[PDB]
RNA sequence: AAAUCCUUUAACGAGGAUCCAUUGGAGGGCAAGUCUGGUGCCAGCAGCCGCGGUAAUUCCAGCUCCAAUAGCGUAUAUUAAA
RNA sequence: CAAAGUCUUUGGGUUCCGGGGGGAGUAUGGUUGCAAAGCUGAAACUUAAAGGAAUUGACGGAAGGGCACCACCAGGAGUGGA
């Protein structure tokens, strides 16, 4: 306590914040990280982005290609830094979604006279919902006006794009000098250290060879020779390929790098008693001829027709709770099997060991999840495997591809490669919450086929929308609703949070619009699903406390089966039923309150739901986006 | 049969379980005294103490009541 | 949890579903309430209204004038 | 304990807006608040209908 | 210095869905709704008092209105009220 | 209340001392004492009231009166039993 002994504490907390942060930085781009990669995207279409990148390229280039697409290596000793290129165009949603989760510094292109373009918009939305490593603008046509249009662009850029982007200098690009400020810059950058990609380890594809076991067969030795970037890759996990599934890798083996900083051996092997292996479910499979029982007891355009009855189903379920008008010819306890009301919705037990379908006998549910996942990324954290460190140039031979993923590298499109922890690749029921984007208003039911993008994977799915609270029973919404945040749920491999959850609907050709948006909360098929119906009807004779219903049933011993469950009222009051009267639908009922002609006697039943079982892993490959 | 049923538990999913008398004299009379001067000073040394320890009890355990308050 | 010392901190979302904004592990400038450091009428023990959330406030999440990154 | 997230804002009757006109910005919205009220005023008993006087 | 802006000026440039004005509020302090719909001690509002347990002057939206107005909120230090 | 007066028409000298209520006369330190304890003396946090005079009398588990066979006594008829 006094003036040296405190600027003394001042110092020691200075020592530690900077050697942390020394620790952070020289691990990633230069003579120990892979190379800093940084990923390309314009927005417009003004941009001629050849003319961006010959700017850019220049220390000394190392040019690879692709069959479309050119990505290339940039080194320069002046600086002592690498930088990996990699350009992509928007629009093209497979391949910029798949290379920005893996890239490690976004640069915006974008037009001098306008900020964002259309195509750009989609991609910007999408690259915002599943996390910027870190973006950095830029322009190109500034130097081609005199200083008036040239600053008032420049007003009319930072007004542009701050609506978007609220905080950013636009960094122009002209000259091969601009491009030397623009590389000086991303070398010092703050990292936002991408909270999914570093509790894993994930090798970038920089080159693919294929060897088949026999061509027929169309399956074979994969060789990925790459940089690893996440955590330390171990060989006993597995692996899994962003755009082709999940399968079990053979060897793993350390050749030199071939663009060094400046200028066949193998380190482990398989062995399968200790490699985890597929198992992609649960692997264990006198009375007379005349008279009555009376006397005898005293012995193209369809699919707008979809839409527009779709429409009719919002307004009729949004206008509306969830009313629901009666059936006429079957008995209404028959088709209302399997409902049983609860007397308050949020506190009345309900069994979630009860009736679990024979789809959930091929489930893994997690006891204890918190702390399984702190295990799990504990021995990730404060331990190191066997396994290639970080920055090694590995290629991986992988036992178990087939050919296409071959040739889709071969067209351009990146391939990737994130191992998988403990108990990632099996089968569970996974609840993403999830929020709707204002970009498309078209309706989105309960069951509608979908596609997800829970934490690096793409499958076709088909969800069940929920109440977002903290409680037991959760209600089944049957729509996506515009404004609120929903629980979404599906059979799907389970993945540990945090990971962001895109979702998109084929319009018509493979046109990926964008619906749906947010992160993973628990994963356990133990939050069971309460879908809800409210029976209507309206009360025709009204005395003090008391009165008699009809339009909610219409036999009599139906309300013999409706008997305990309580009755609710739009004017609040609570009441419940006594015995029926008619033989048609008509019932006397109690009551609290007086109740008002202008009233509507609705009750509500229950019951548990749960998803479909669709987990077709293949995702039809998106075109080009464009405006509606 | 009527709003009740059976439904009983079974197949479930995959868990992956975690006094001074007439005739006394000096000395006699002391040694009694002095008696009682080492049980008043035993005792009330007892008592200190003890109010020192309730101290100590009752101010942990409002740390541990503030600590409440806050986590 | 602050960056700034270390200190632990109860603070508050204002409007109604808000909540949903927020996940876990993000950038979130805390601000205080009013009263210099009292609780508000209602609350116990609570002292800060939290408006920024990952470098975009809660009056835009809450009109949706903008989108959240992260 | 957590109860309810967002109950009272997605459950209402999302009730989009009508069209209008604008007002006068500036200058002649003061001759407006001028003359809505002490030019063409109704002579008053008791001077209970406010500017709101919504019934 | 050489320019840009400012000033002076040729030419185009005004019918209101435009060349469009927002930020807060409408129980009291405190200026202005017992208007209409939803939610129903929940979600929430609120600087304090209080509201909301089903006809809600406070919530959430529209419409109207208020104060300021190209500026207005909120947090914090501080001063007057003290 | 003959001072608790000569005080916004605010200045005769002069000492101690109070700034919402709790936390608290607790900590902790110094000091005195053989000791119990005495003197001096916090803060973290919490709460919108705690309090002071007077003022009505729902409630009396407070007391007195006064009435009634929709009260009792003395009794009748009973009902309640089938």
């Amino acid at each position: 306590l006094s003036r040296v002994d405190q600027r003394h504490r001042a110092s020691q907390l200075r020592k530690q914040k900077k050697e942390a942060v020394l620790a952070e930085k020289r691990q990633l781009g230069g003579k120990d990280g892979p190379p800093h990669q940084v990923l390309v995207v314009p927005l417009h279409s003004r941009i001629s982005l050849p003319e961006a990148m010959q700017l850019l390229q220049d220390g000394t280039v190392h040019l690879n290609e692709l069959g479309n697409t050119q990505n290339f290596m940039l080194l320069c000793p002046r600086l002592k830094h690498r930088w990996f290129f990699t350009s992509a165009r928007p629009g093209d949603l497979h391949v910029v979604l798949d290379m920005a989760k893996v890239a490690d510094t976004i640069l915006f292109l974008l037009d001098p006279l306008e900020g964002w373009d259309s195509t750009g918009d989609y991609c910007l939305s999408c690259l915002f919902a599943q996390g910027l490593p870190t973006y950095t603008l830029a322009v190109q046509g500034i130097s081609g006006l005199p200083l008036k249009k040239q600053i008032d662009t420049r007003k009319k850029l930072s007004k542009a794009v701050e609506k978007r982007f609220p905080h950013d200098k636009l960094l122009l690009l002209d000259t091969q000098q601009e491009a030397g400020m623009l590389l000086r810059q991303l070398a010092n950058q703050k990292q936002q250290h991408l909270a999914f990609r570093d509790r894993r380890a994930y090798l970038f594809a920089h080159a693919v060879d294929f060897v088949p076991s026999e061509e027929n067969n169309l399956v074979g030795t994969l060789k990925i020779s790459g940089y690893v970037r996440g955590q330390t890759l171990n060989v006993n996990r597995l692996l899994h390929i962003v755009g082709y599934g999940d399968f079990q890798m053979k060897q793993i083996d350390a050749p030199g790098d071939p663009f060094p900083l400046n200028p066949k051996v193998l380190m482990k092997a398989d062995p399968g008693r200790q490699e985890s292996l597929q198992a992609e479910v649960i692997p264990d499979p006198k009375v007379p001829k005349g008279t009555s029982s009376y006397q005898a007891e005293w012995i193209d355009e369809e699919a707008e027709a979809k839409m527009l009855e779709k429409y009719k189903q919002e307004r009729l379920e949004e206008m509306f709770p969830d009313e629901v008008d009666t059936p006429r010819d079957v008995a209404a306890r028959i088709r209302f099997q399997k409902y049983r009301g609860l007397k308050s919705f949020r506190t009345s037990p309900w069994d979630p060991k009860e009736n679990l379908p024979q789809d959930y006998a091929r489930i893994f549910q997690f006891q204890n999840f918190t702390n399984t996942r702190k295990s799990i990324f504990k021995e990730v954290e404060e331990k190191e495997v066997e396994g290639a460190e970080v920055g090694w140039y590995v290629t991986l031979h992988v036992s178990e591809v087939p050919v296409s993923v071959v040739e889709c590298f071969r067209q351009g499109t990146p391939l990737i490669a994130f191992s998988l922890l403990p108990h990632e690749q099996k089968m569970s029921v996974l609840n993403m919450v999830v929020r709707r984007d204002p970009g498309n208003t078209e309706p989105v039911k309960a069951k509608e086929e979908l596609i997800f993008h829970c934490g690096f994977r793409r499958f076709r799915a088909s969800p069940l929308f929920s109440q977002h609270t903290a409680a037991d029973k959760h209600k089944l919404q049957r729509f996506l609703t515009a404004d609120m945040a929903l629980v979404a749920t599906v059979y799907a491999p389970i993945t540990f949070p945090p990971a962001s959850v895109l979702l998109f609907k084929q319009k018509s050709n493979g046109m990926h619009s964008l619906i749906a948006t947010g992160h993973l909360m628990s994963v356990d098929p133990d939050r069971m699903v309460i879908k809800r119906v409210v029976l209507s009807g309206h009360p025709f004779k009204i005395f003090t406390k008391m009165a008699v219903v009809r339009y909610m049933f219409f036999n009599r011993e139906d309300v013999l089966w409706f008997k305990p469950v309580e009755l609710r009222t739009k004017w609040g009051r609570r009441g419940h039923i006594k015995e029926p009267l008619g033989t048609h639908g008509h019932m006397k009922c109690s009551f609290d309150g007086k109740l008002k002609s202008q009233d509507t006697v609705l009750m509500n039943l229950y019951k548990r739901v749960f998803p479909k079982w669709t987990y077709d892993p293949y995702v039809p490959e998106p075109v080009p986006w464009l405006k509606s | 049969s009527i709003c009740s049923t059976y439904s009983n538990l079974y197949n479930h999913p995959q868990l992956i379980k975690y006094p001074r008398s007439k005739n006394e004299s000096k000395e006699d009379k002391r040694a009694r005294k002095q008696a009682i001067k080492e049980e008043r000073k035993e005792r009330r040394v007892e008592k200190k103490a003890n109010k020192l320890a309730f101290k100590l009890e009752k101010r942990r355990q409002e740390k541990e009541l503030l600590n409440l308050k806050k986590n | 949890q602050l960056i700034k010392n270390g200190k632990k901190i109860t603070a508050f979302v204002p409007n109604d579903g808000c909540l949903n904004f927020i996940e876990e592990n993000d950038e979130v400038l805390v601000a205080g309430f009013g009263r210099k450091g009292h609780a508000v009428g209602d609350i116990p023990g609570v002292r800060f209204k939290v408006v920024k959330v990952a470098n975009v406030s809660l009056l835009a999440l809450y009109k949706g004038k903008k989108e959240r990154p992260r | 304990s957590l109860a309810r997230a967002g109950k009272v804002r997605g459950q209402t009757p999302k009730v989009a807006k009508q069209e209008k006109k604008k007002k006068k910005t500036g200058r002649a919205k003061r001759r407006m608040q001028y003359n809505r009220r002490f030019v063409n005023v109704v002579p008053t008993f008791g001077k209970k209908k406010g500017p709101n006087a919504n019934s």
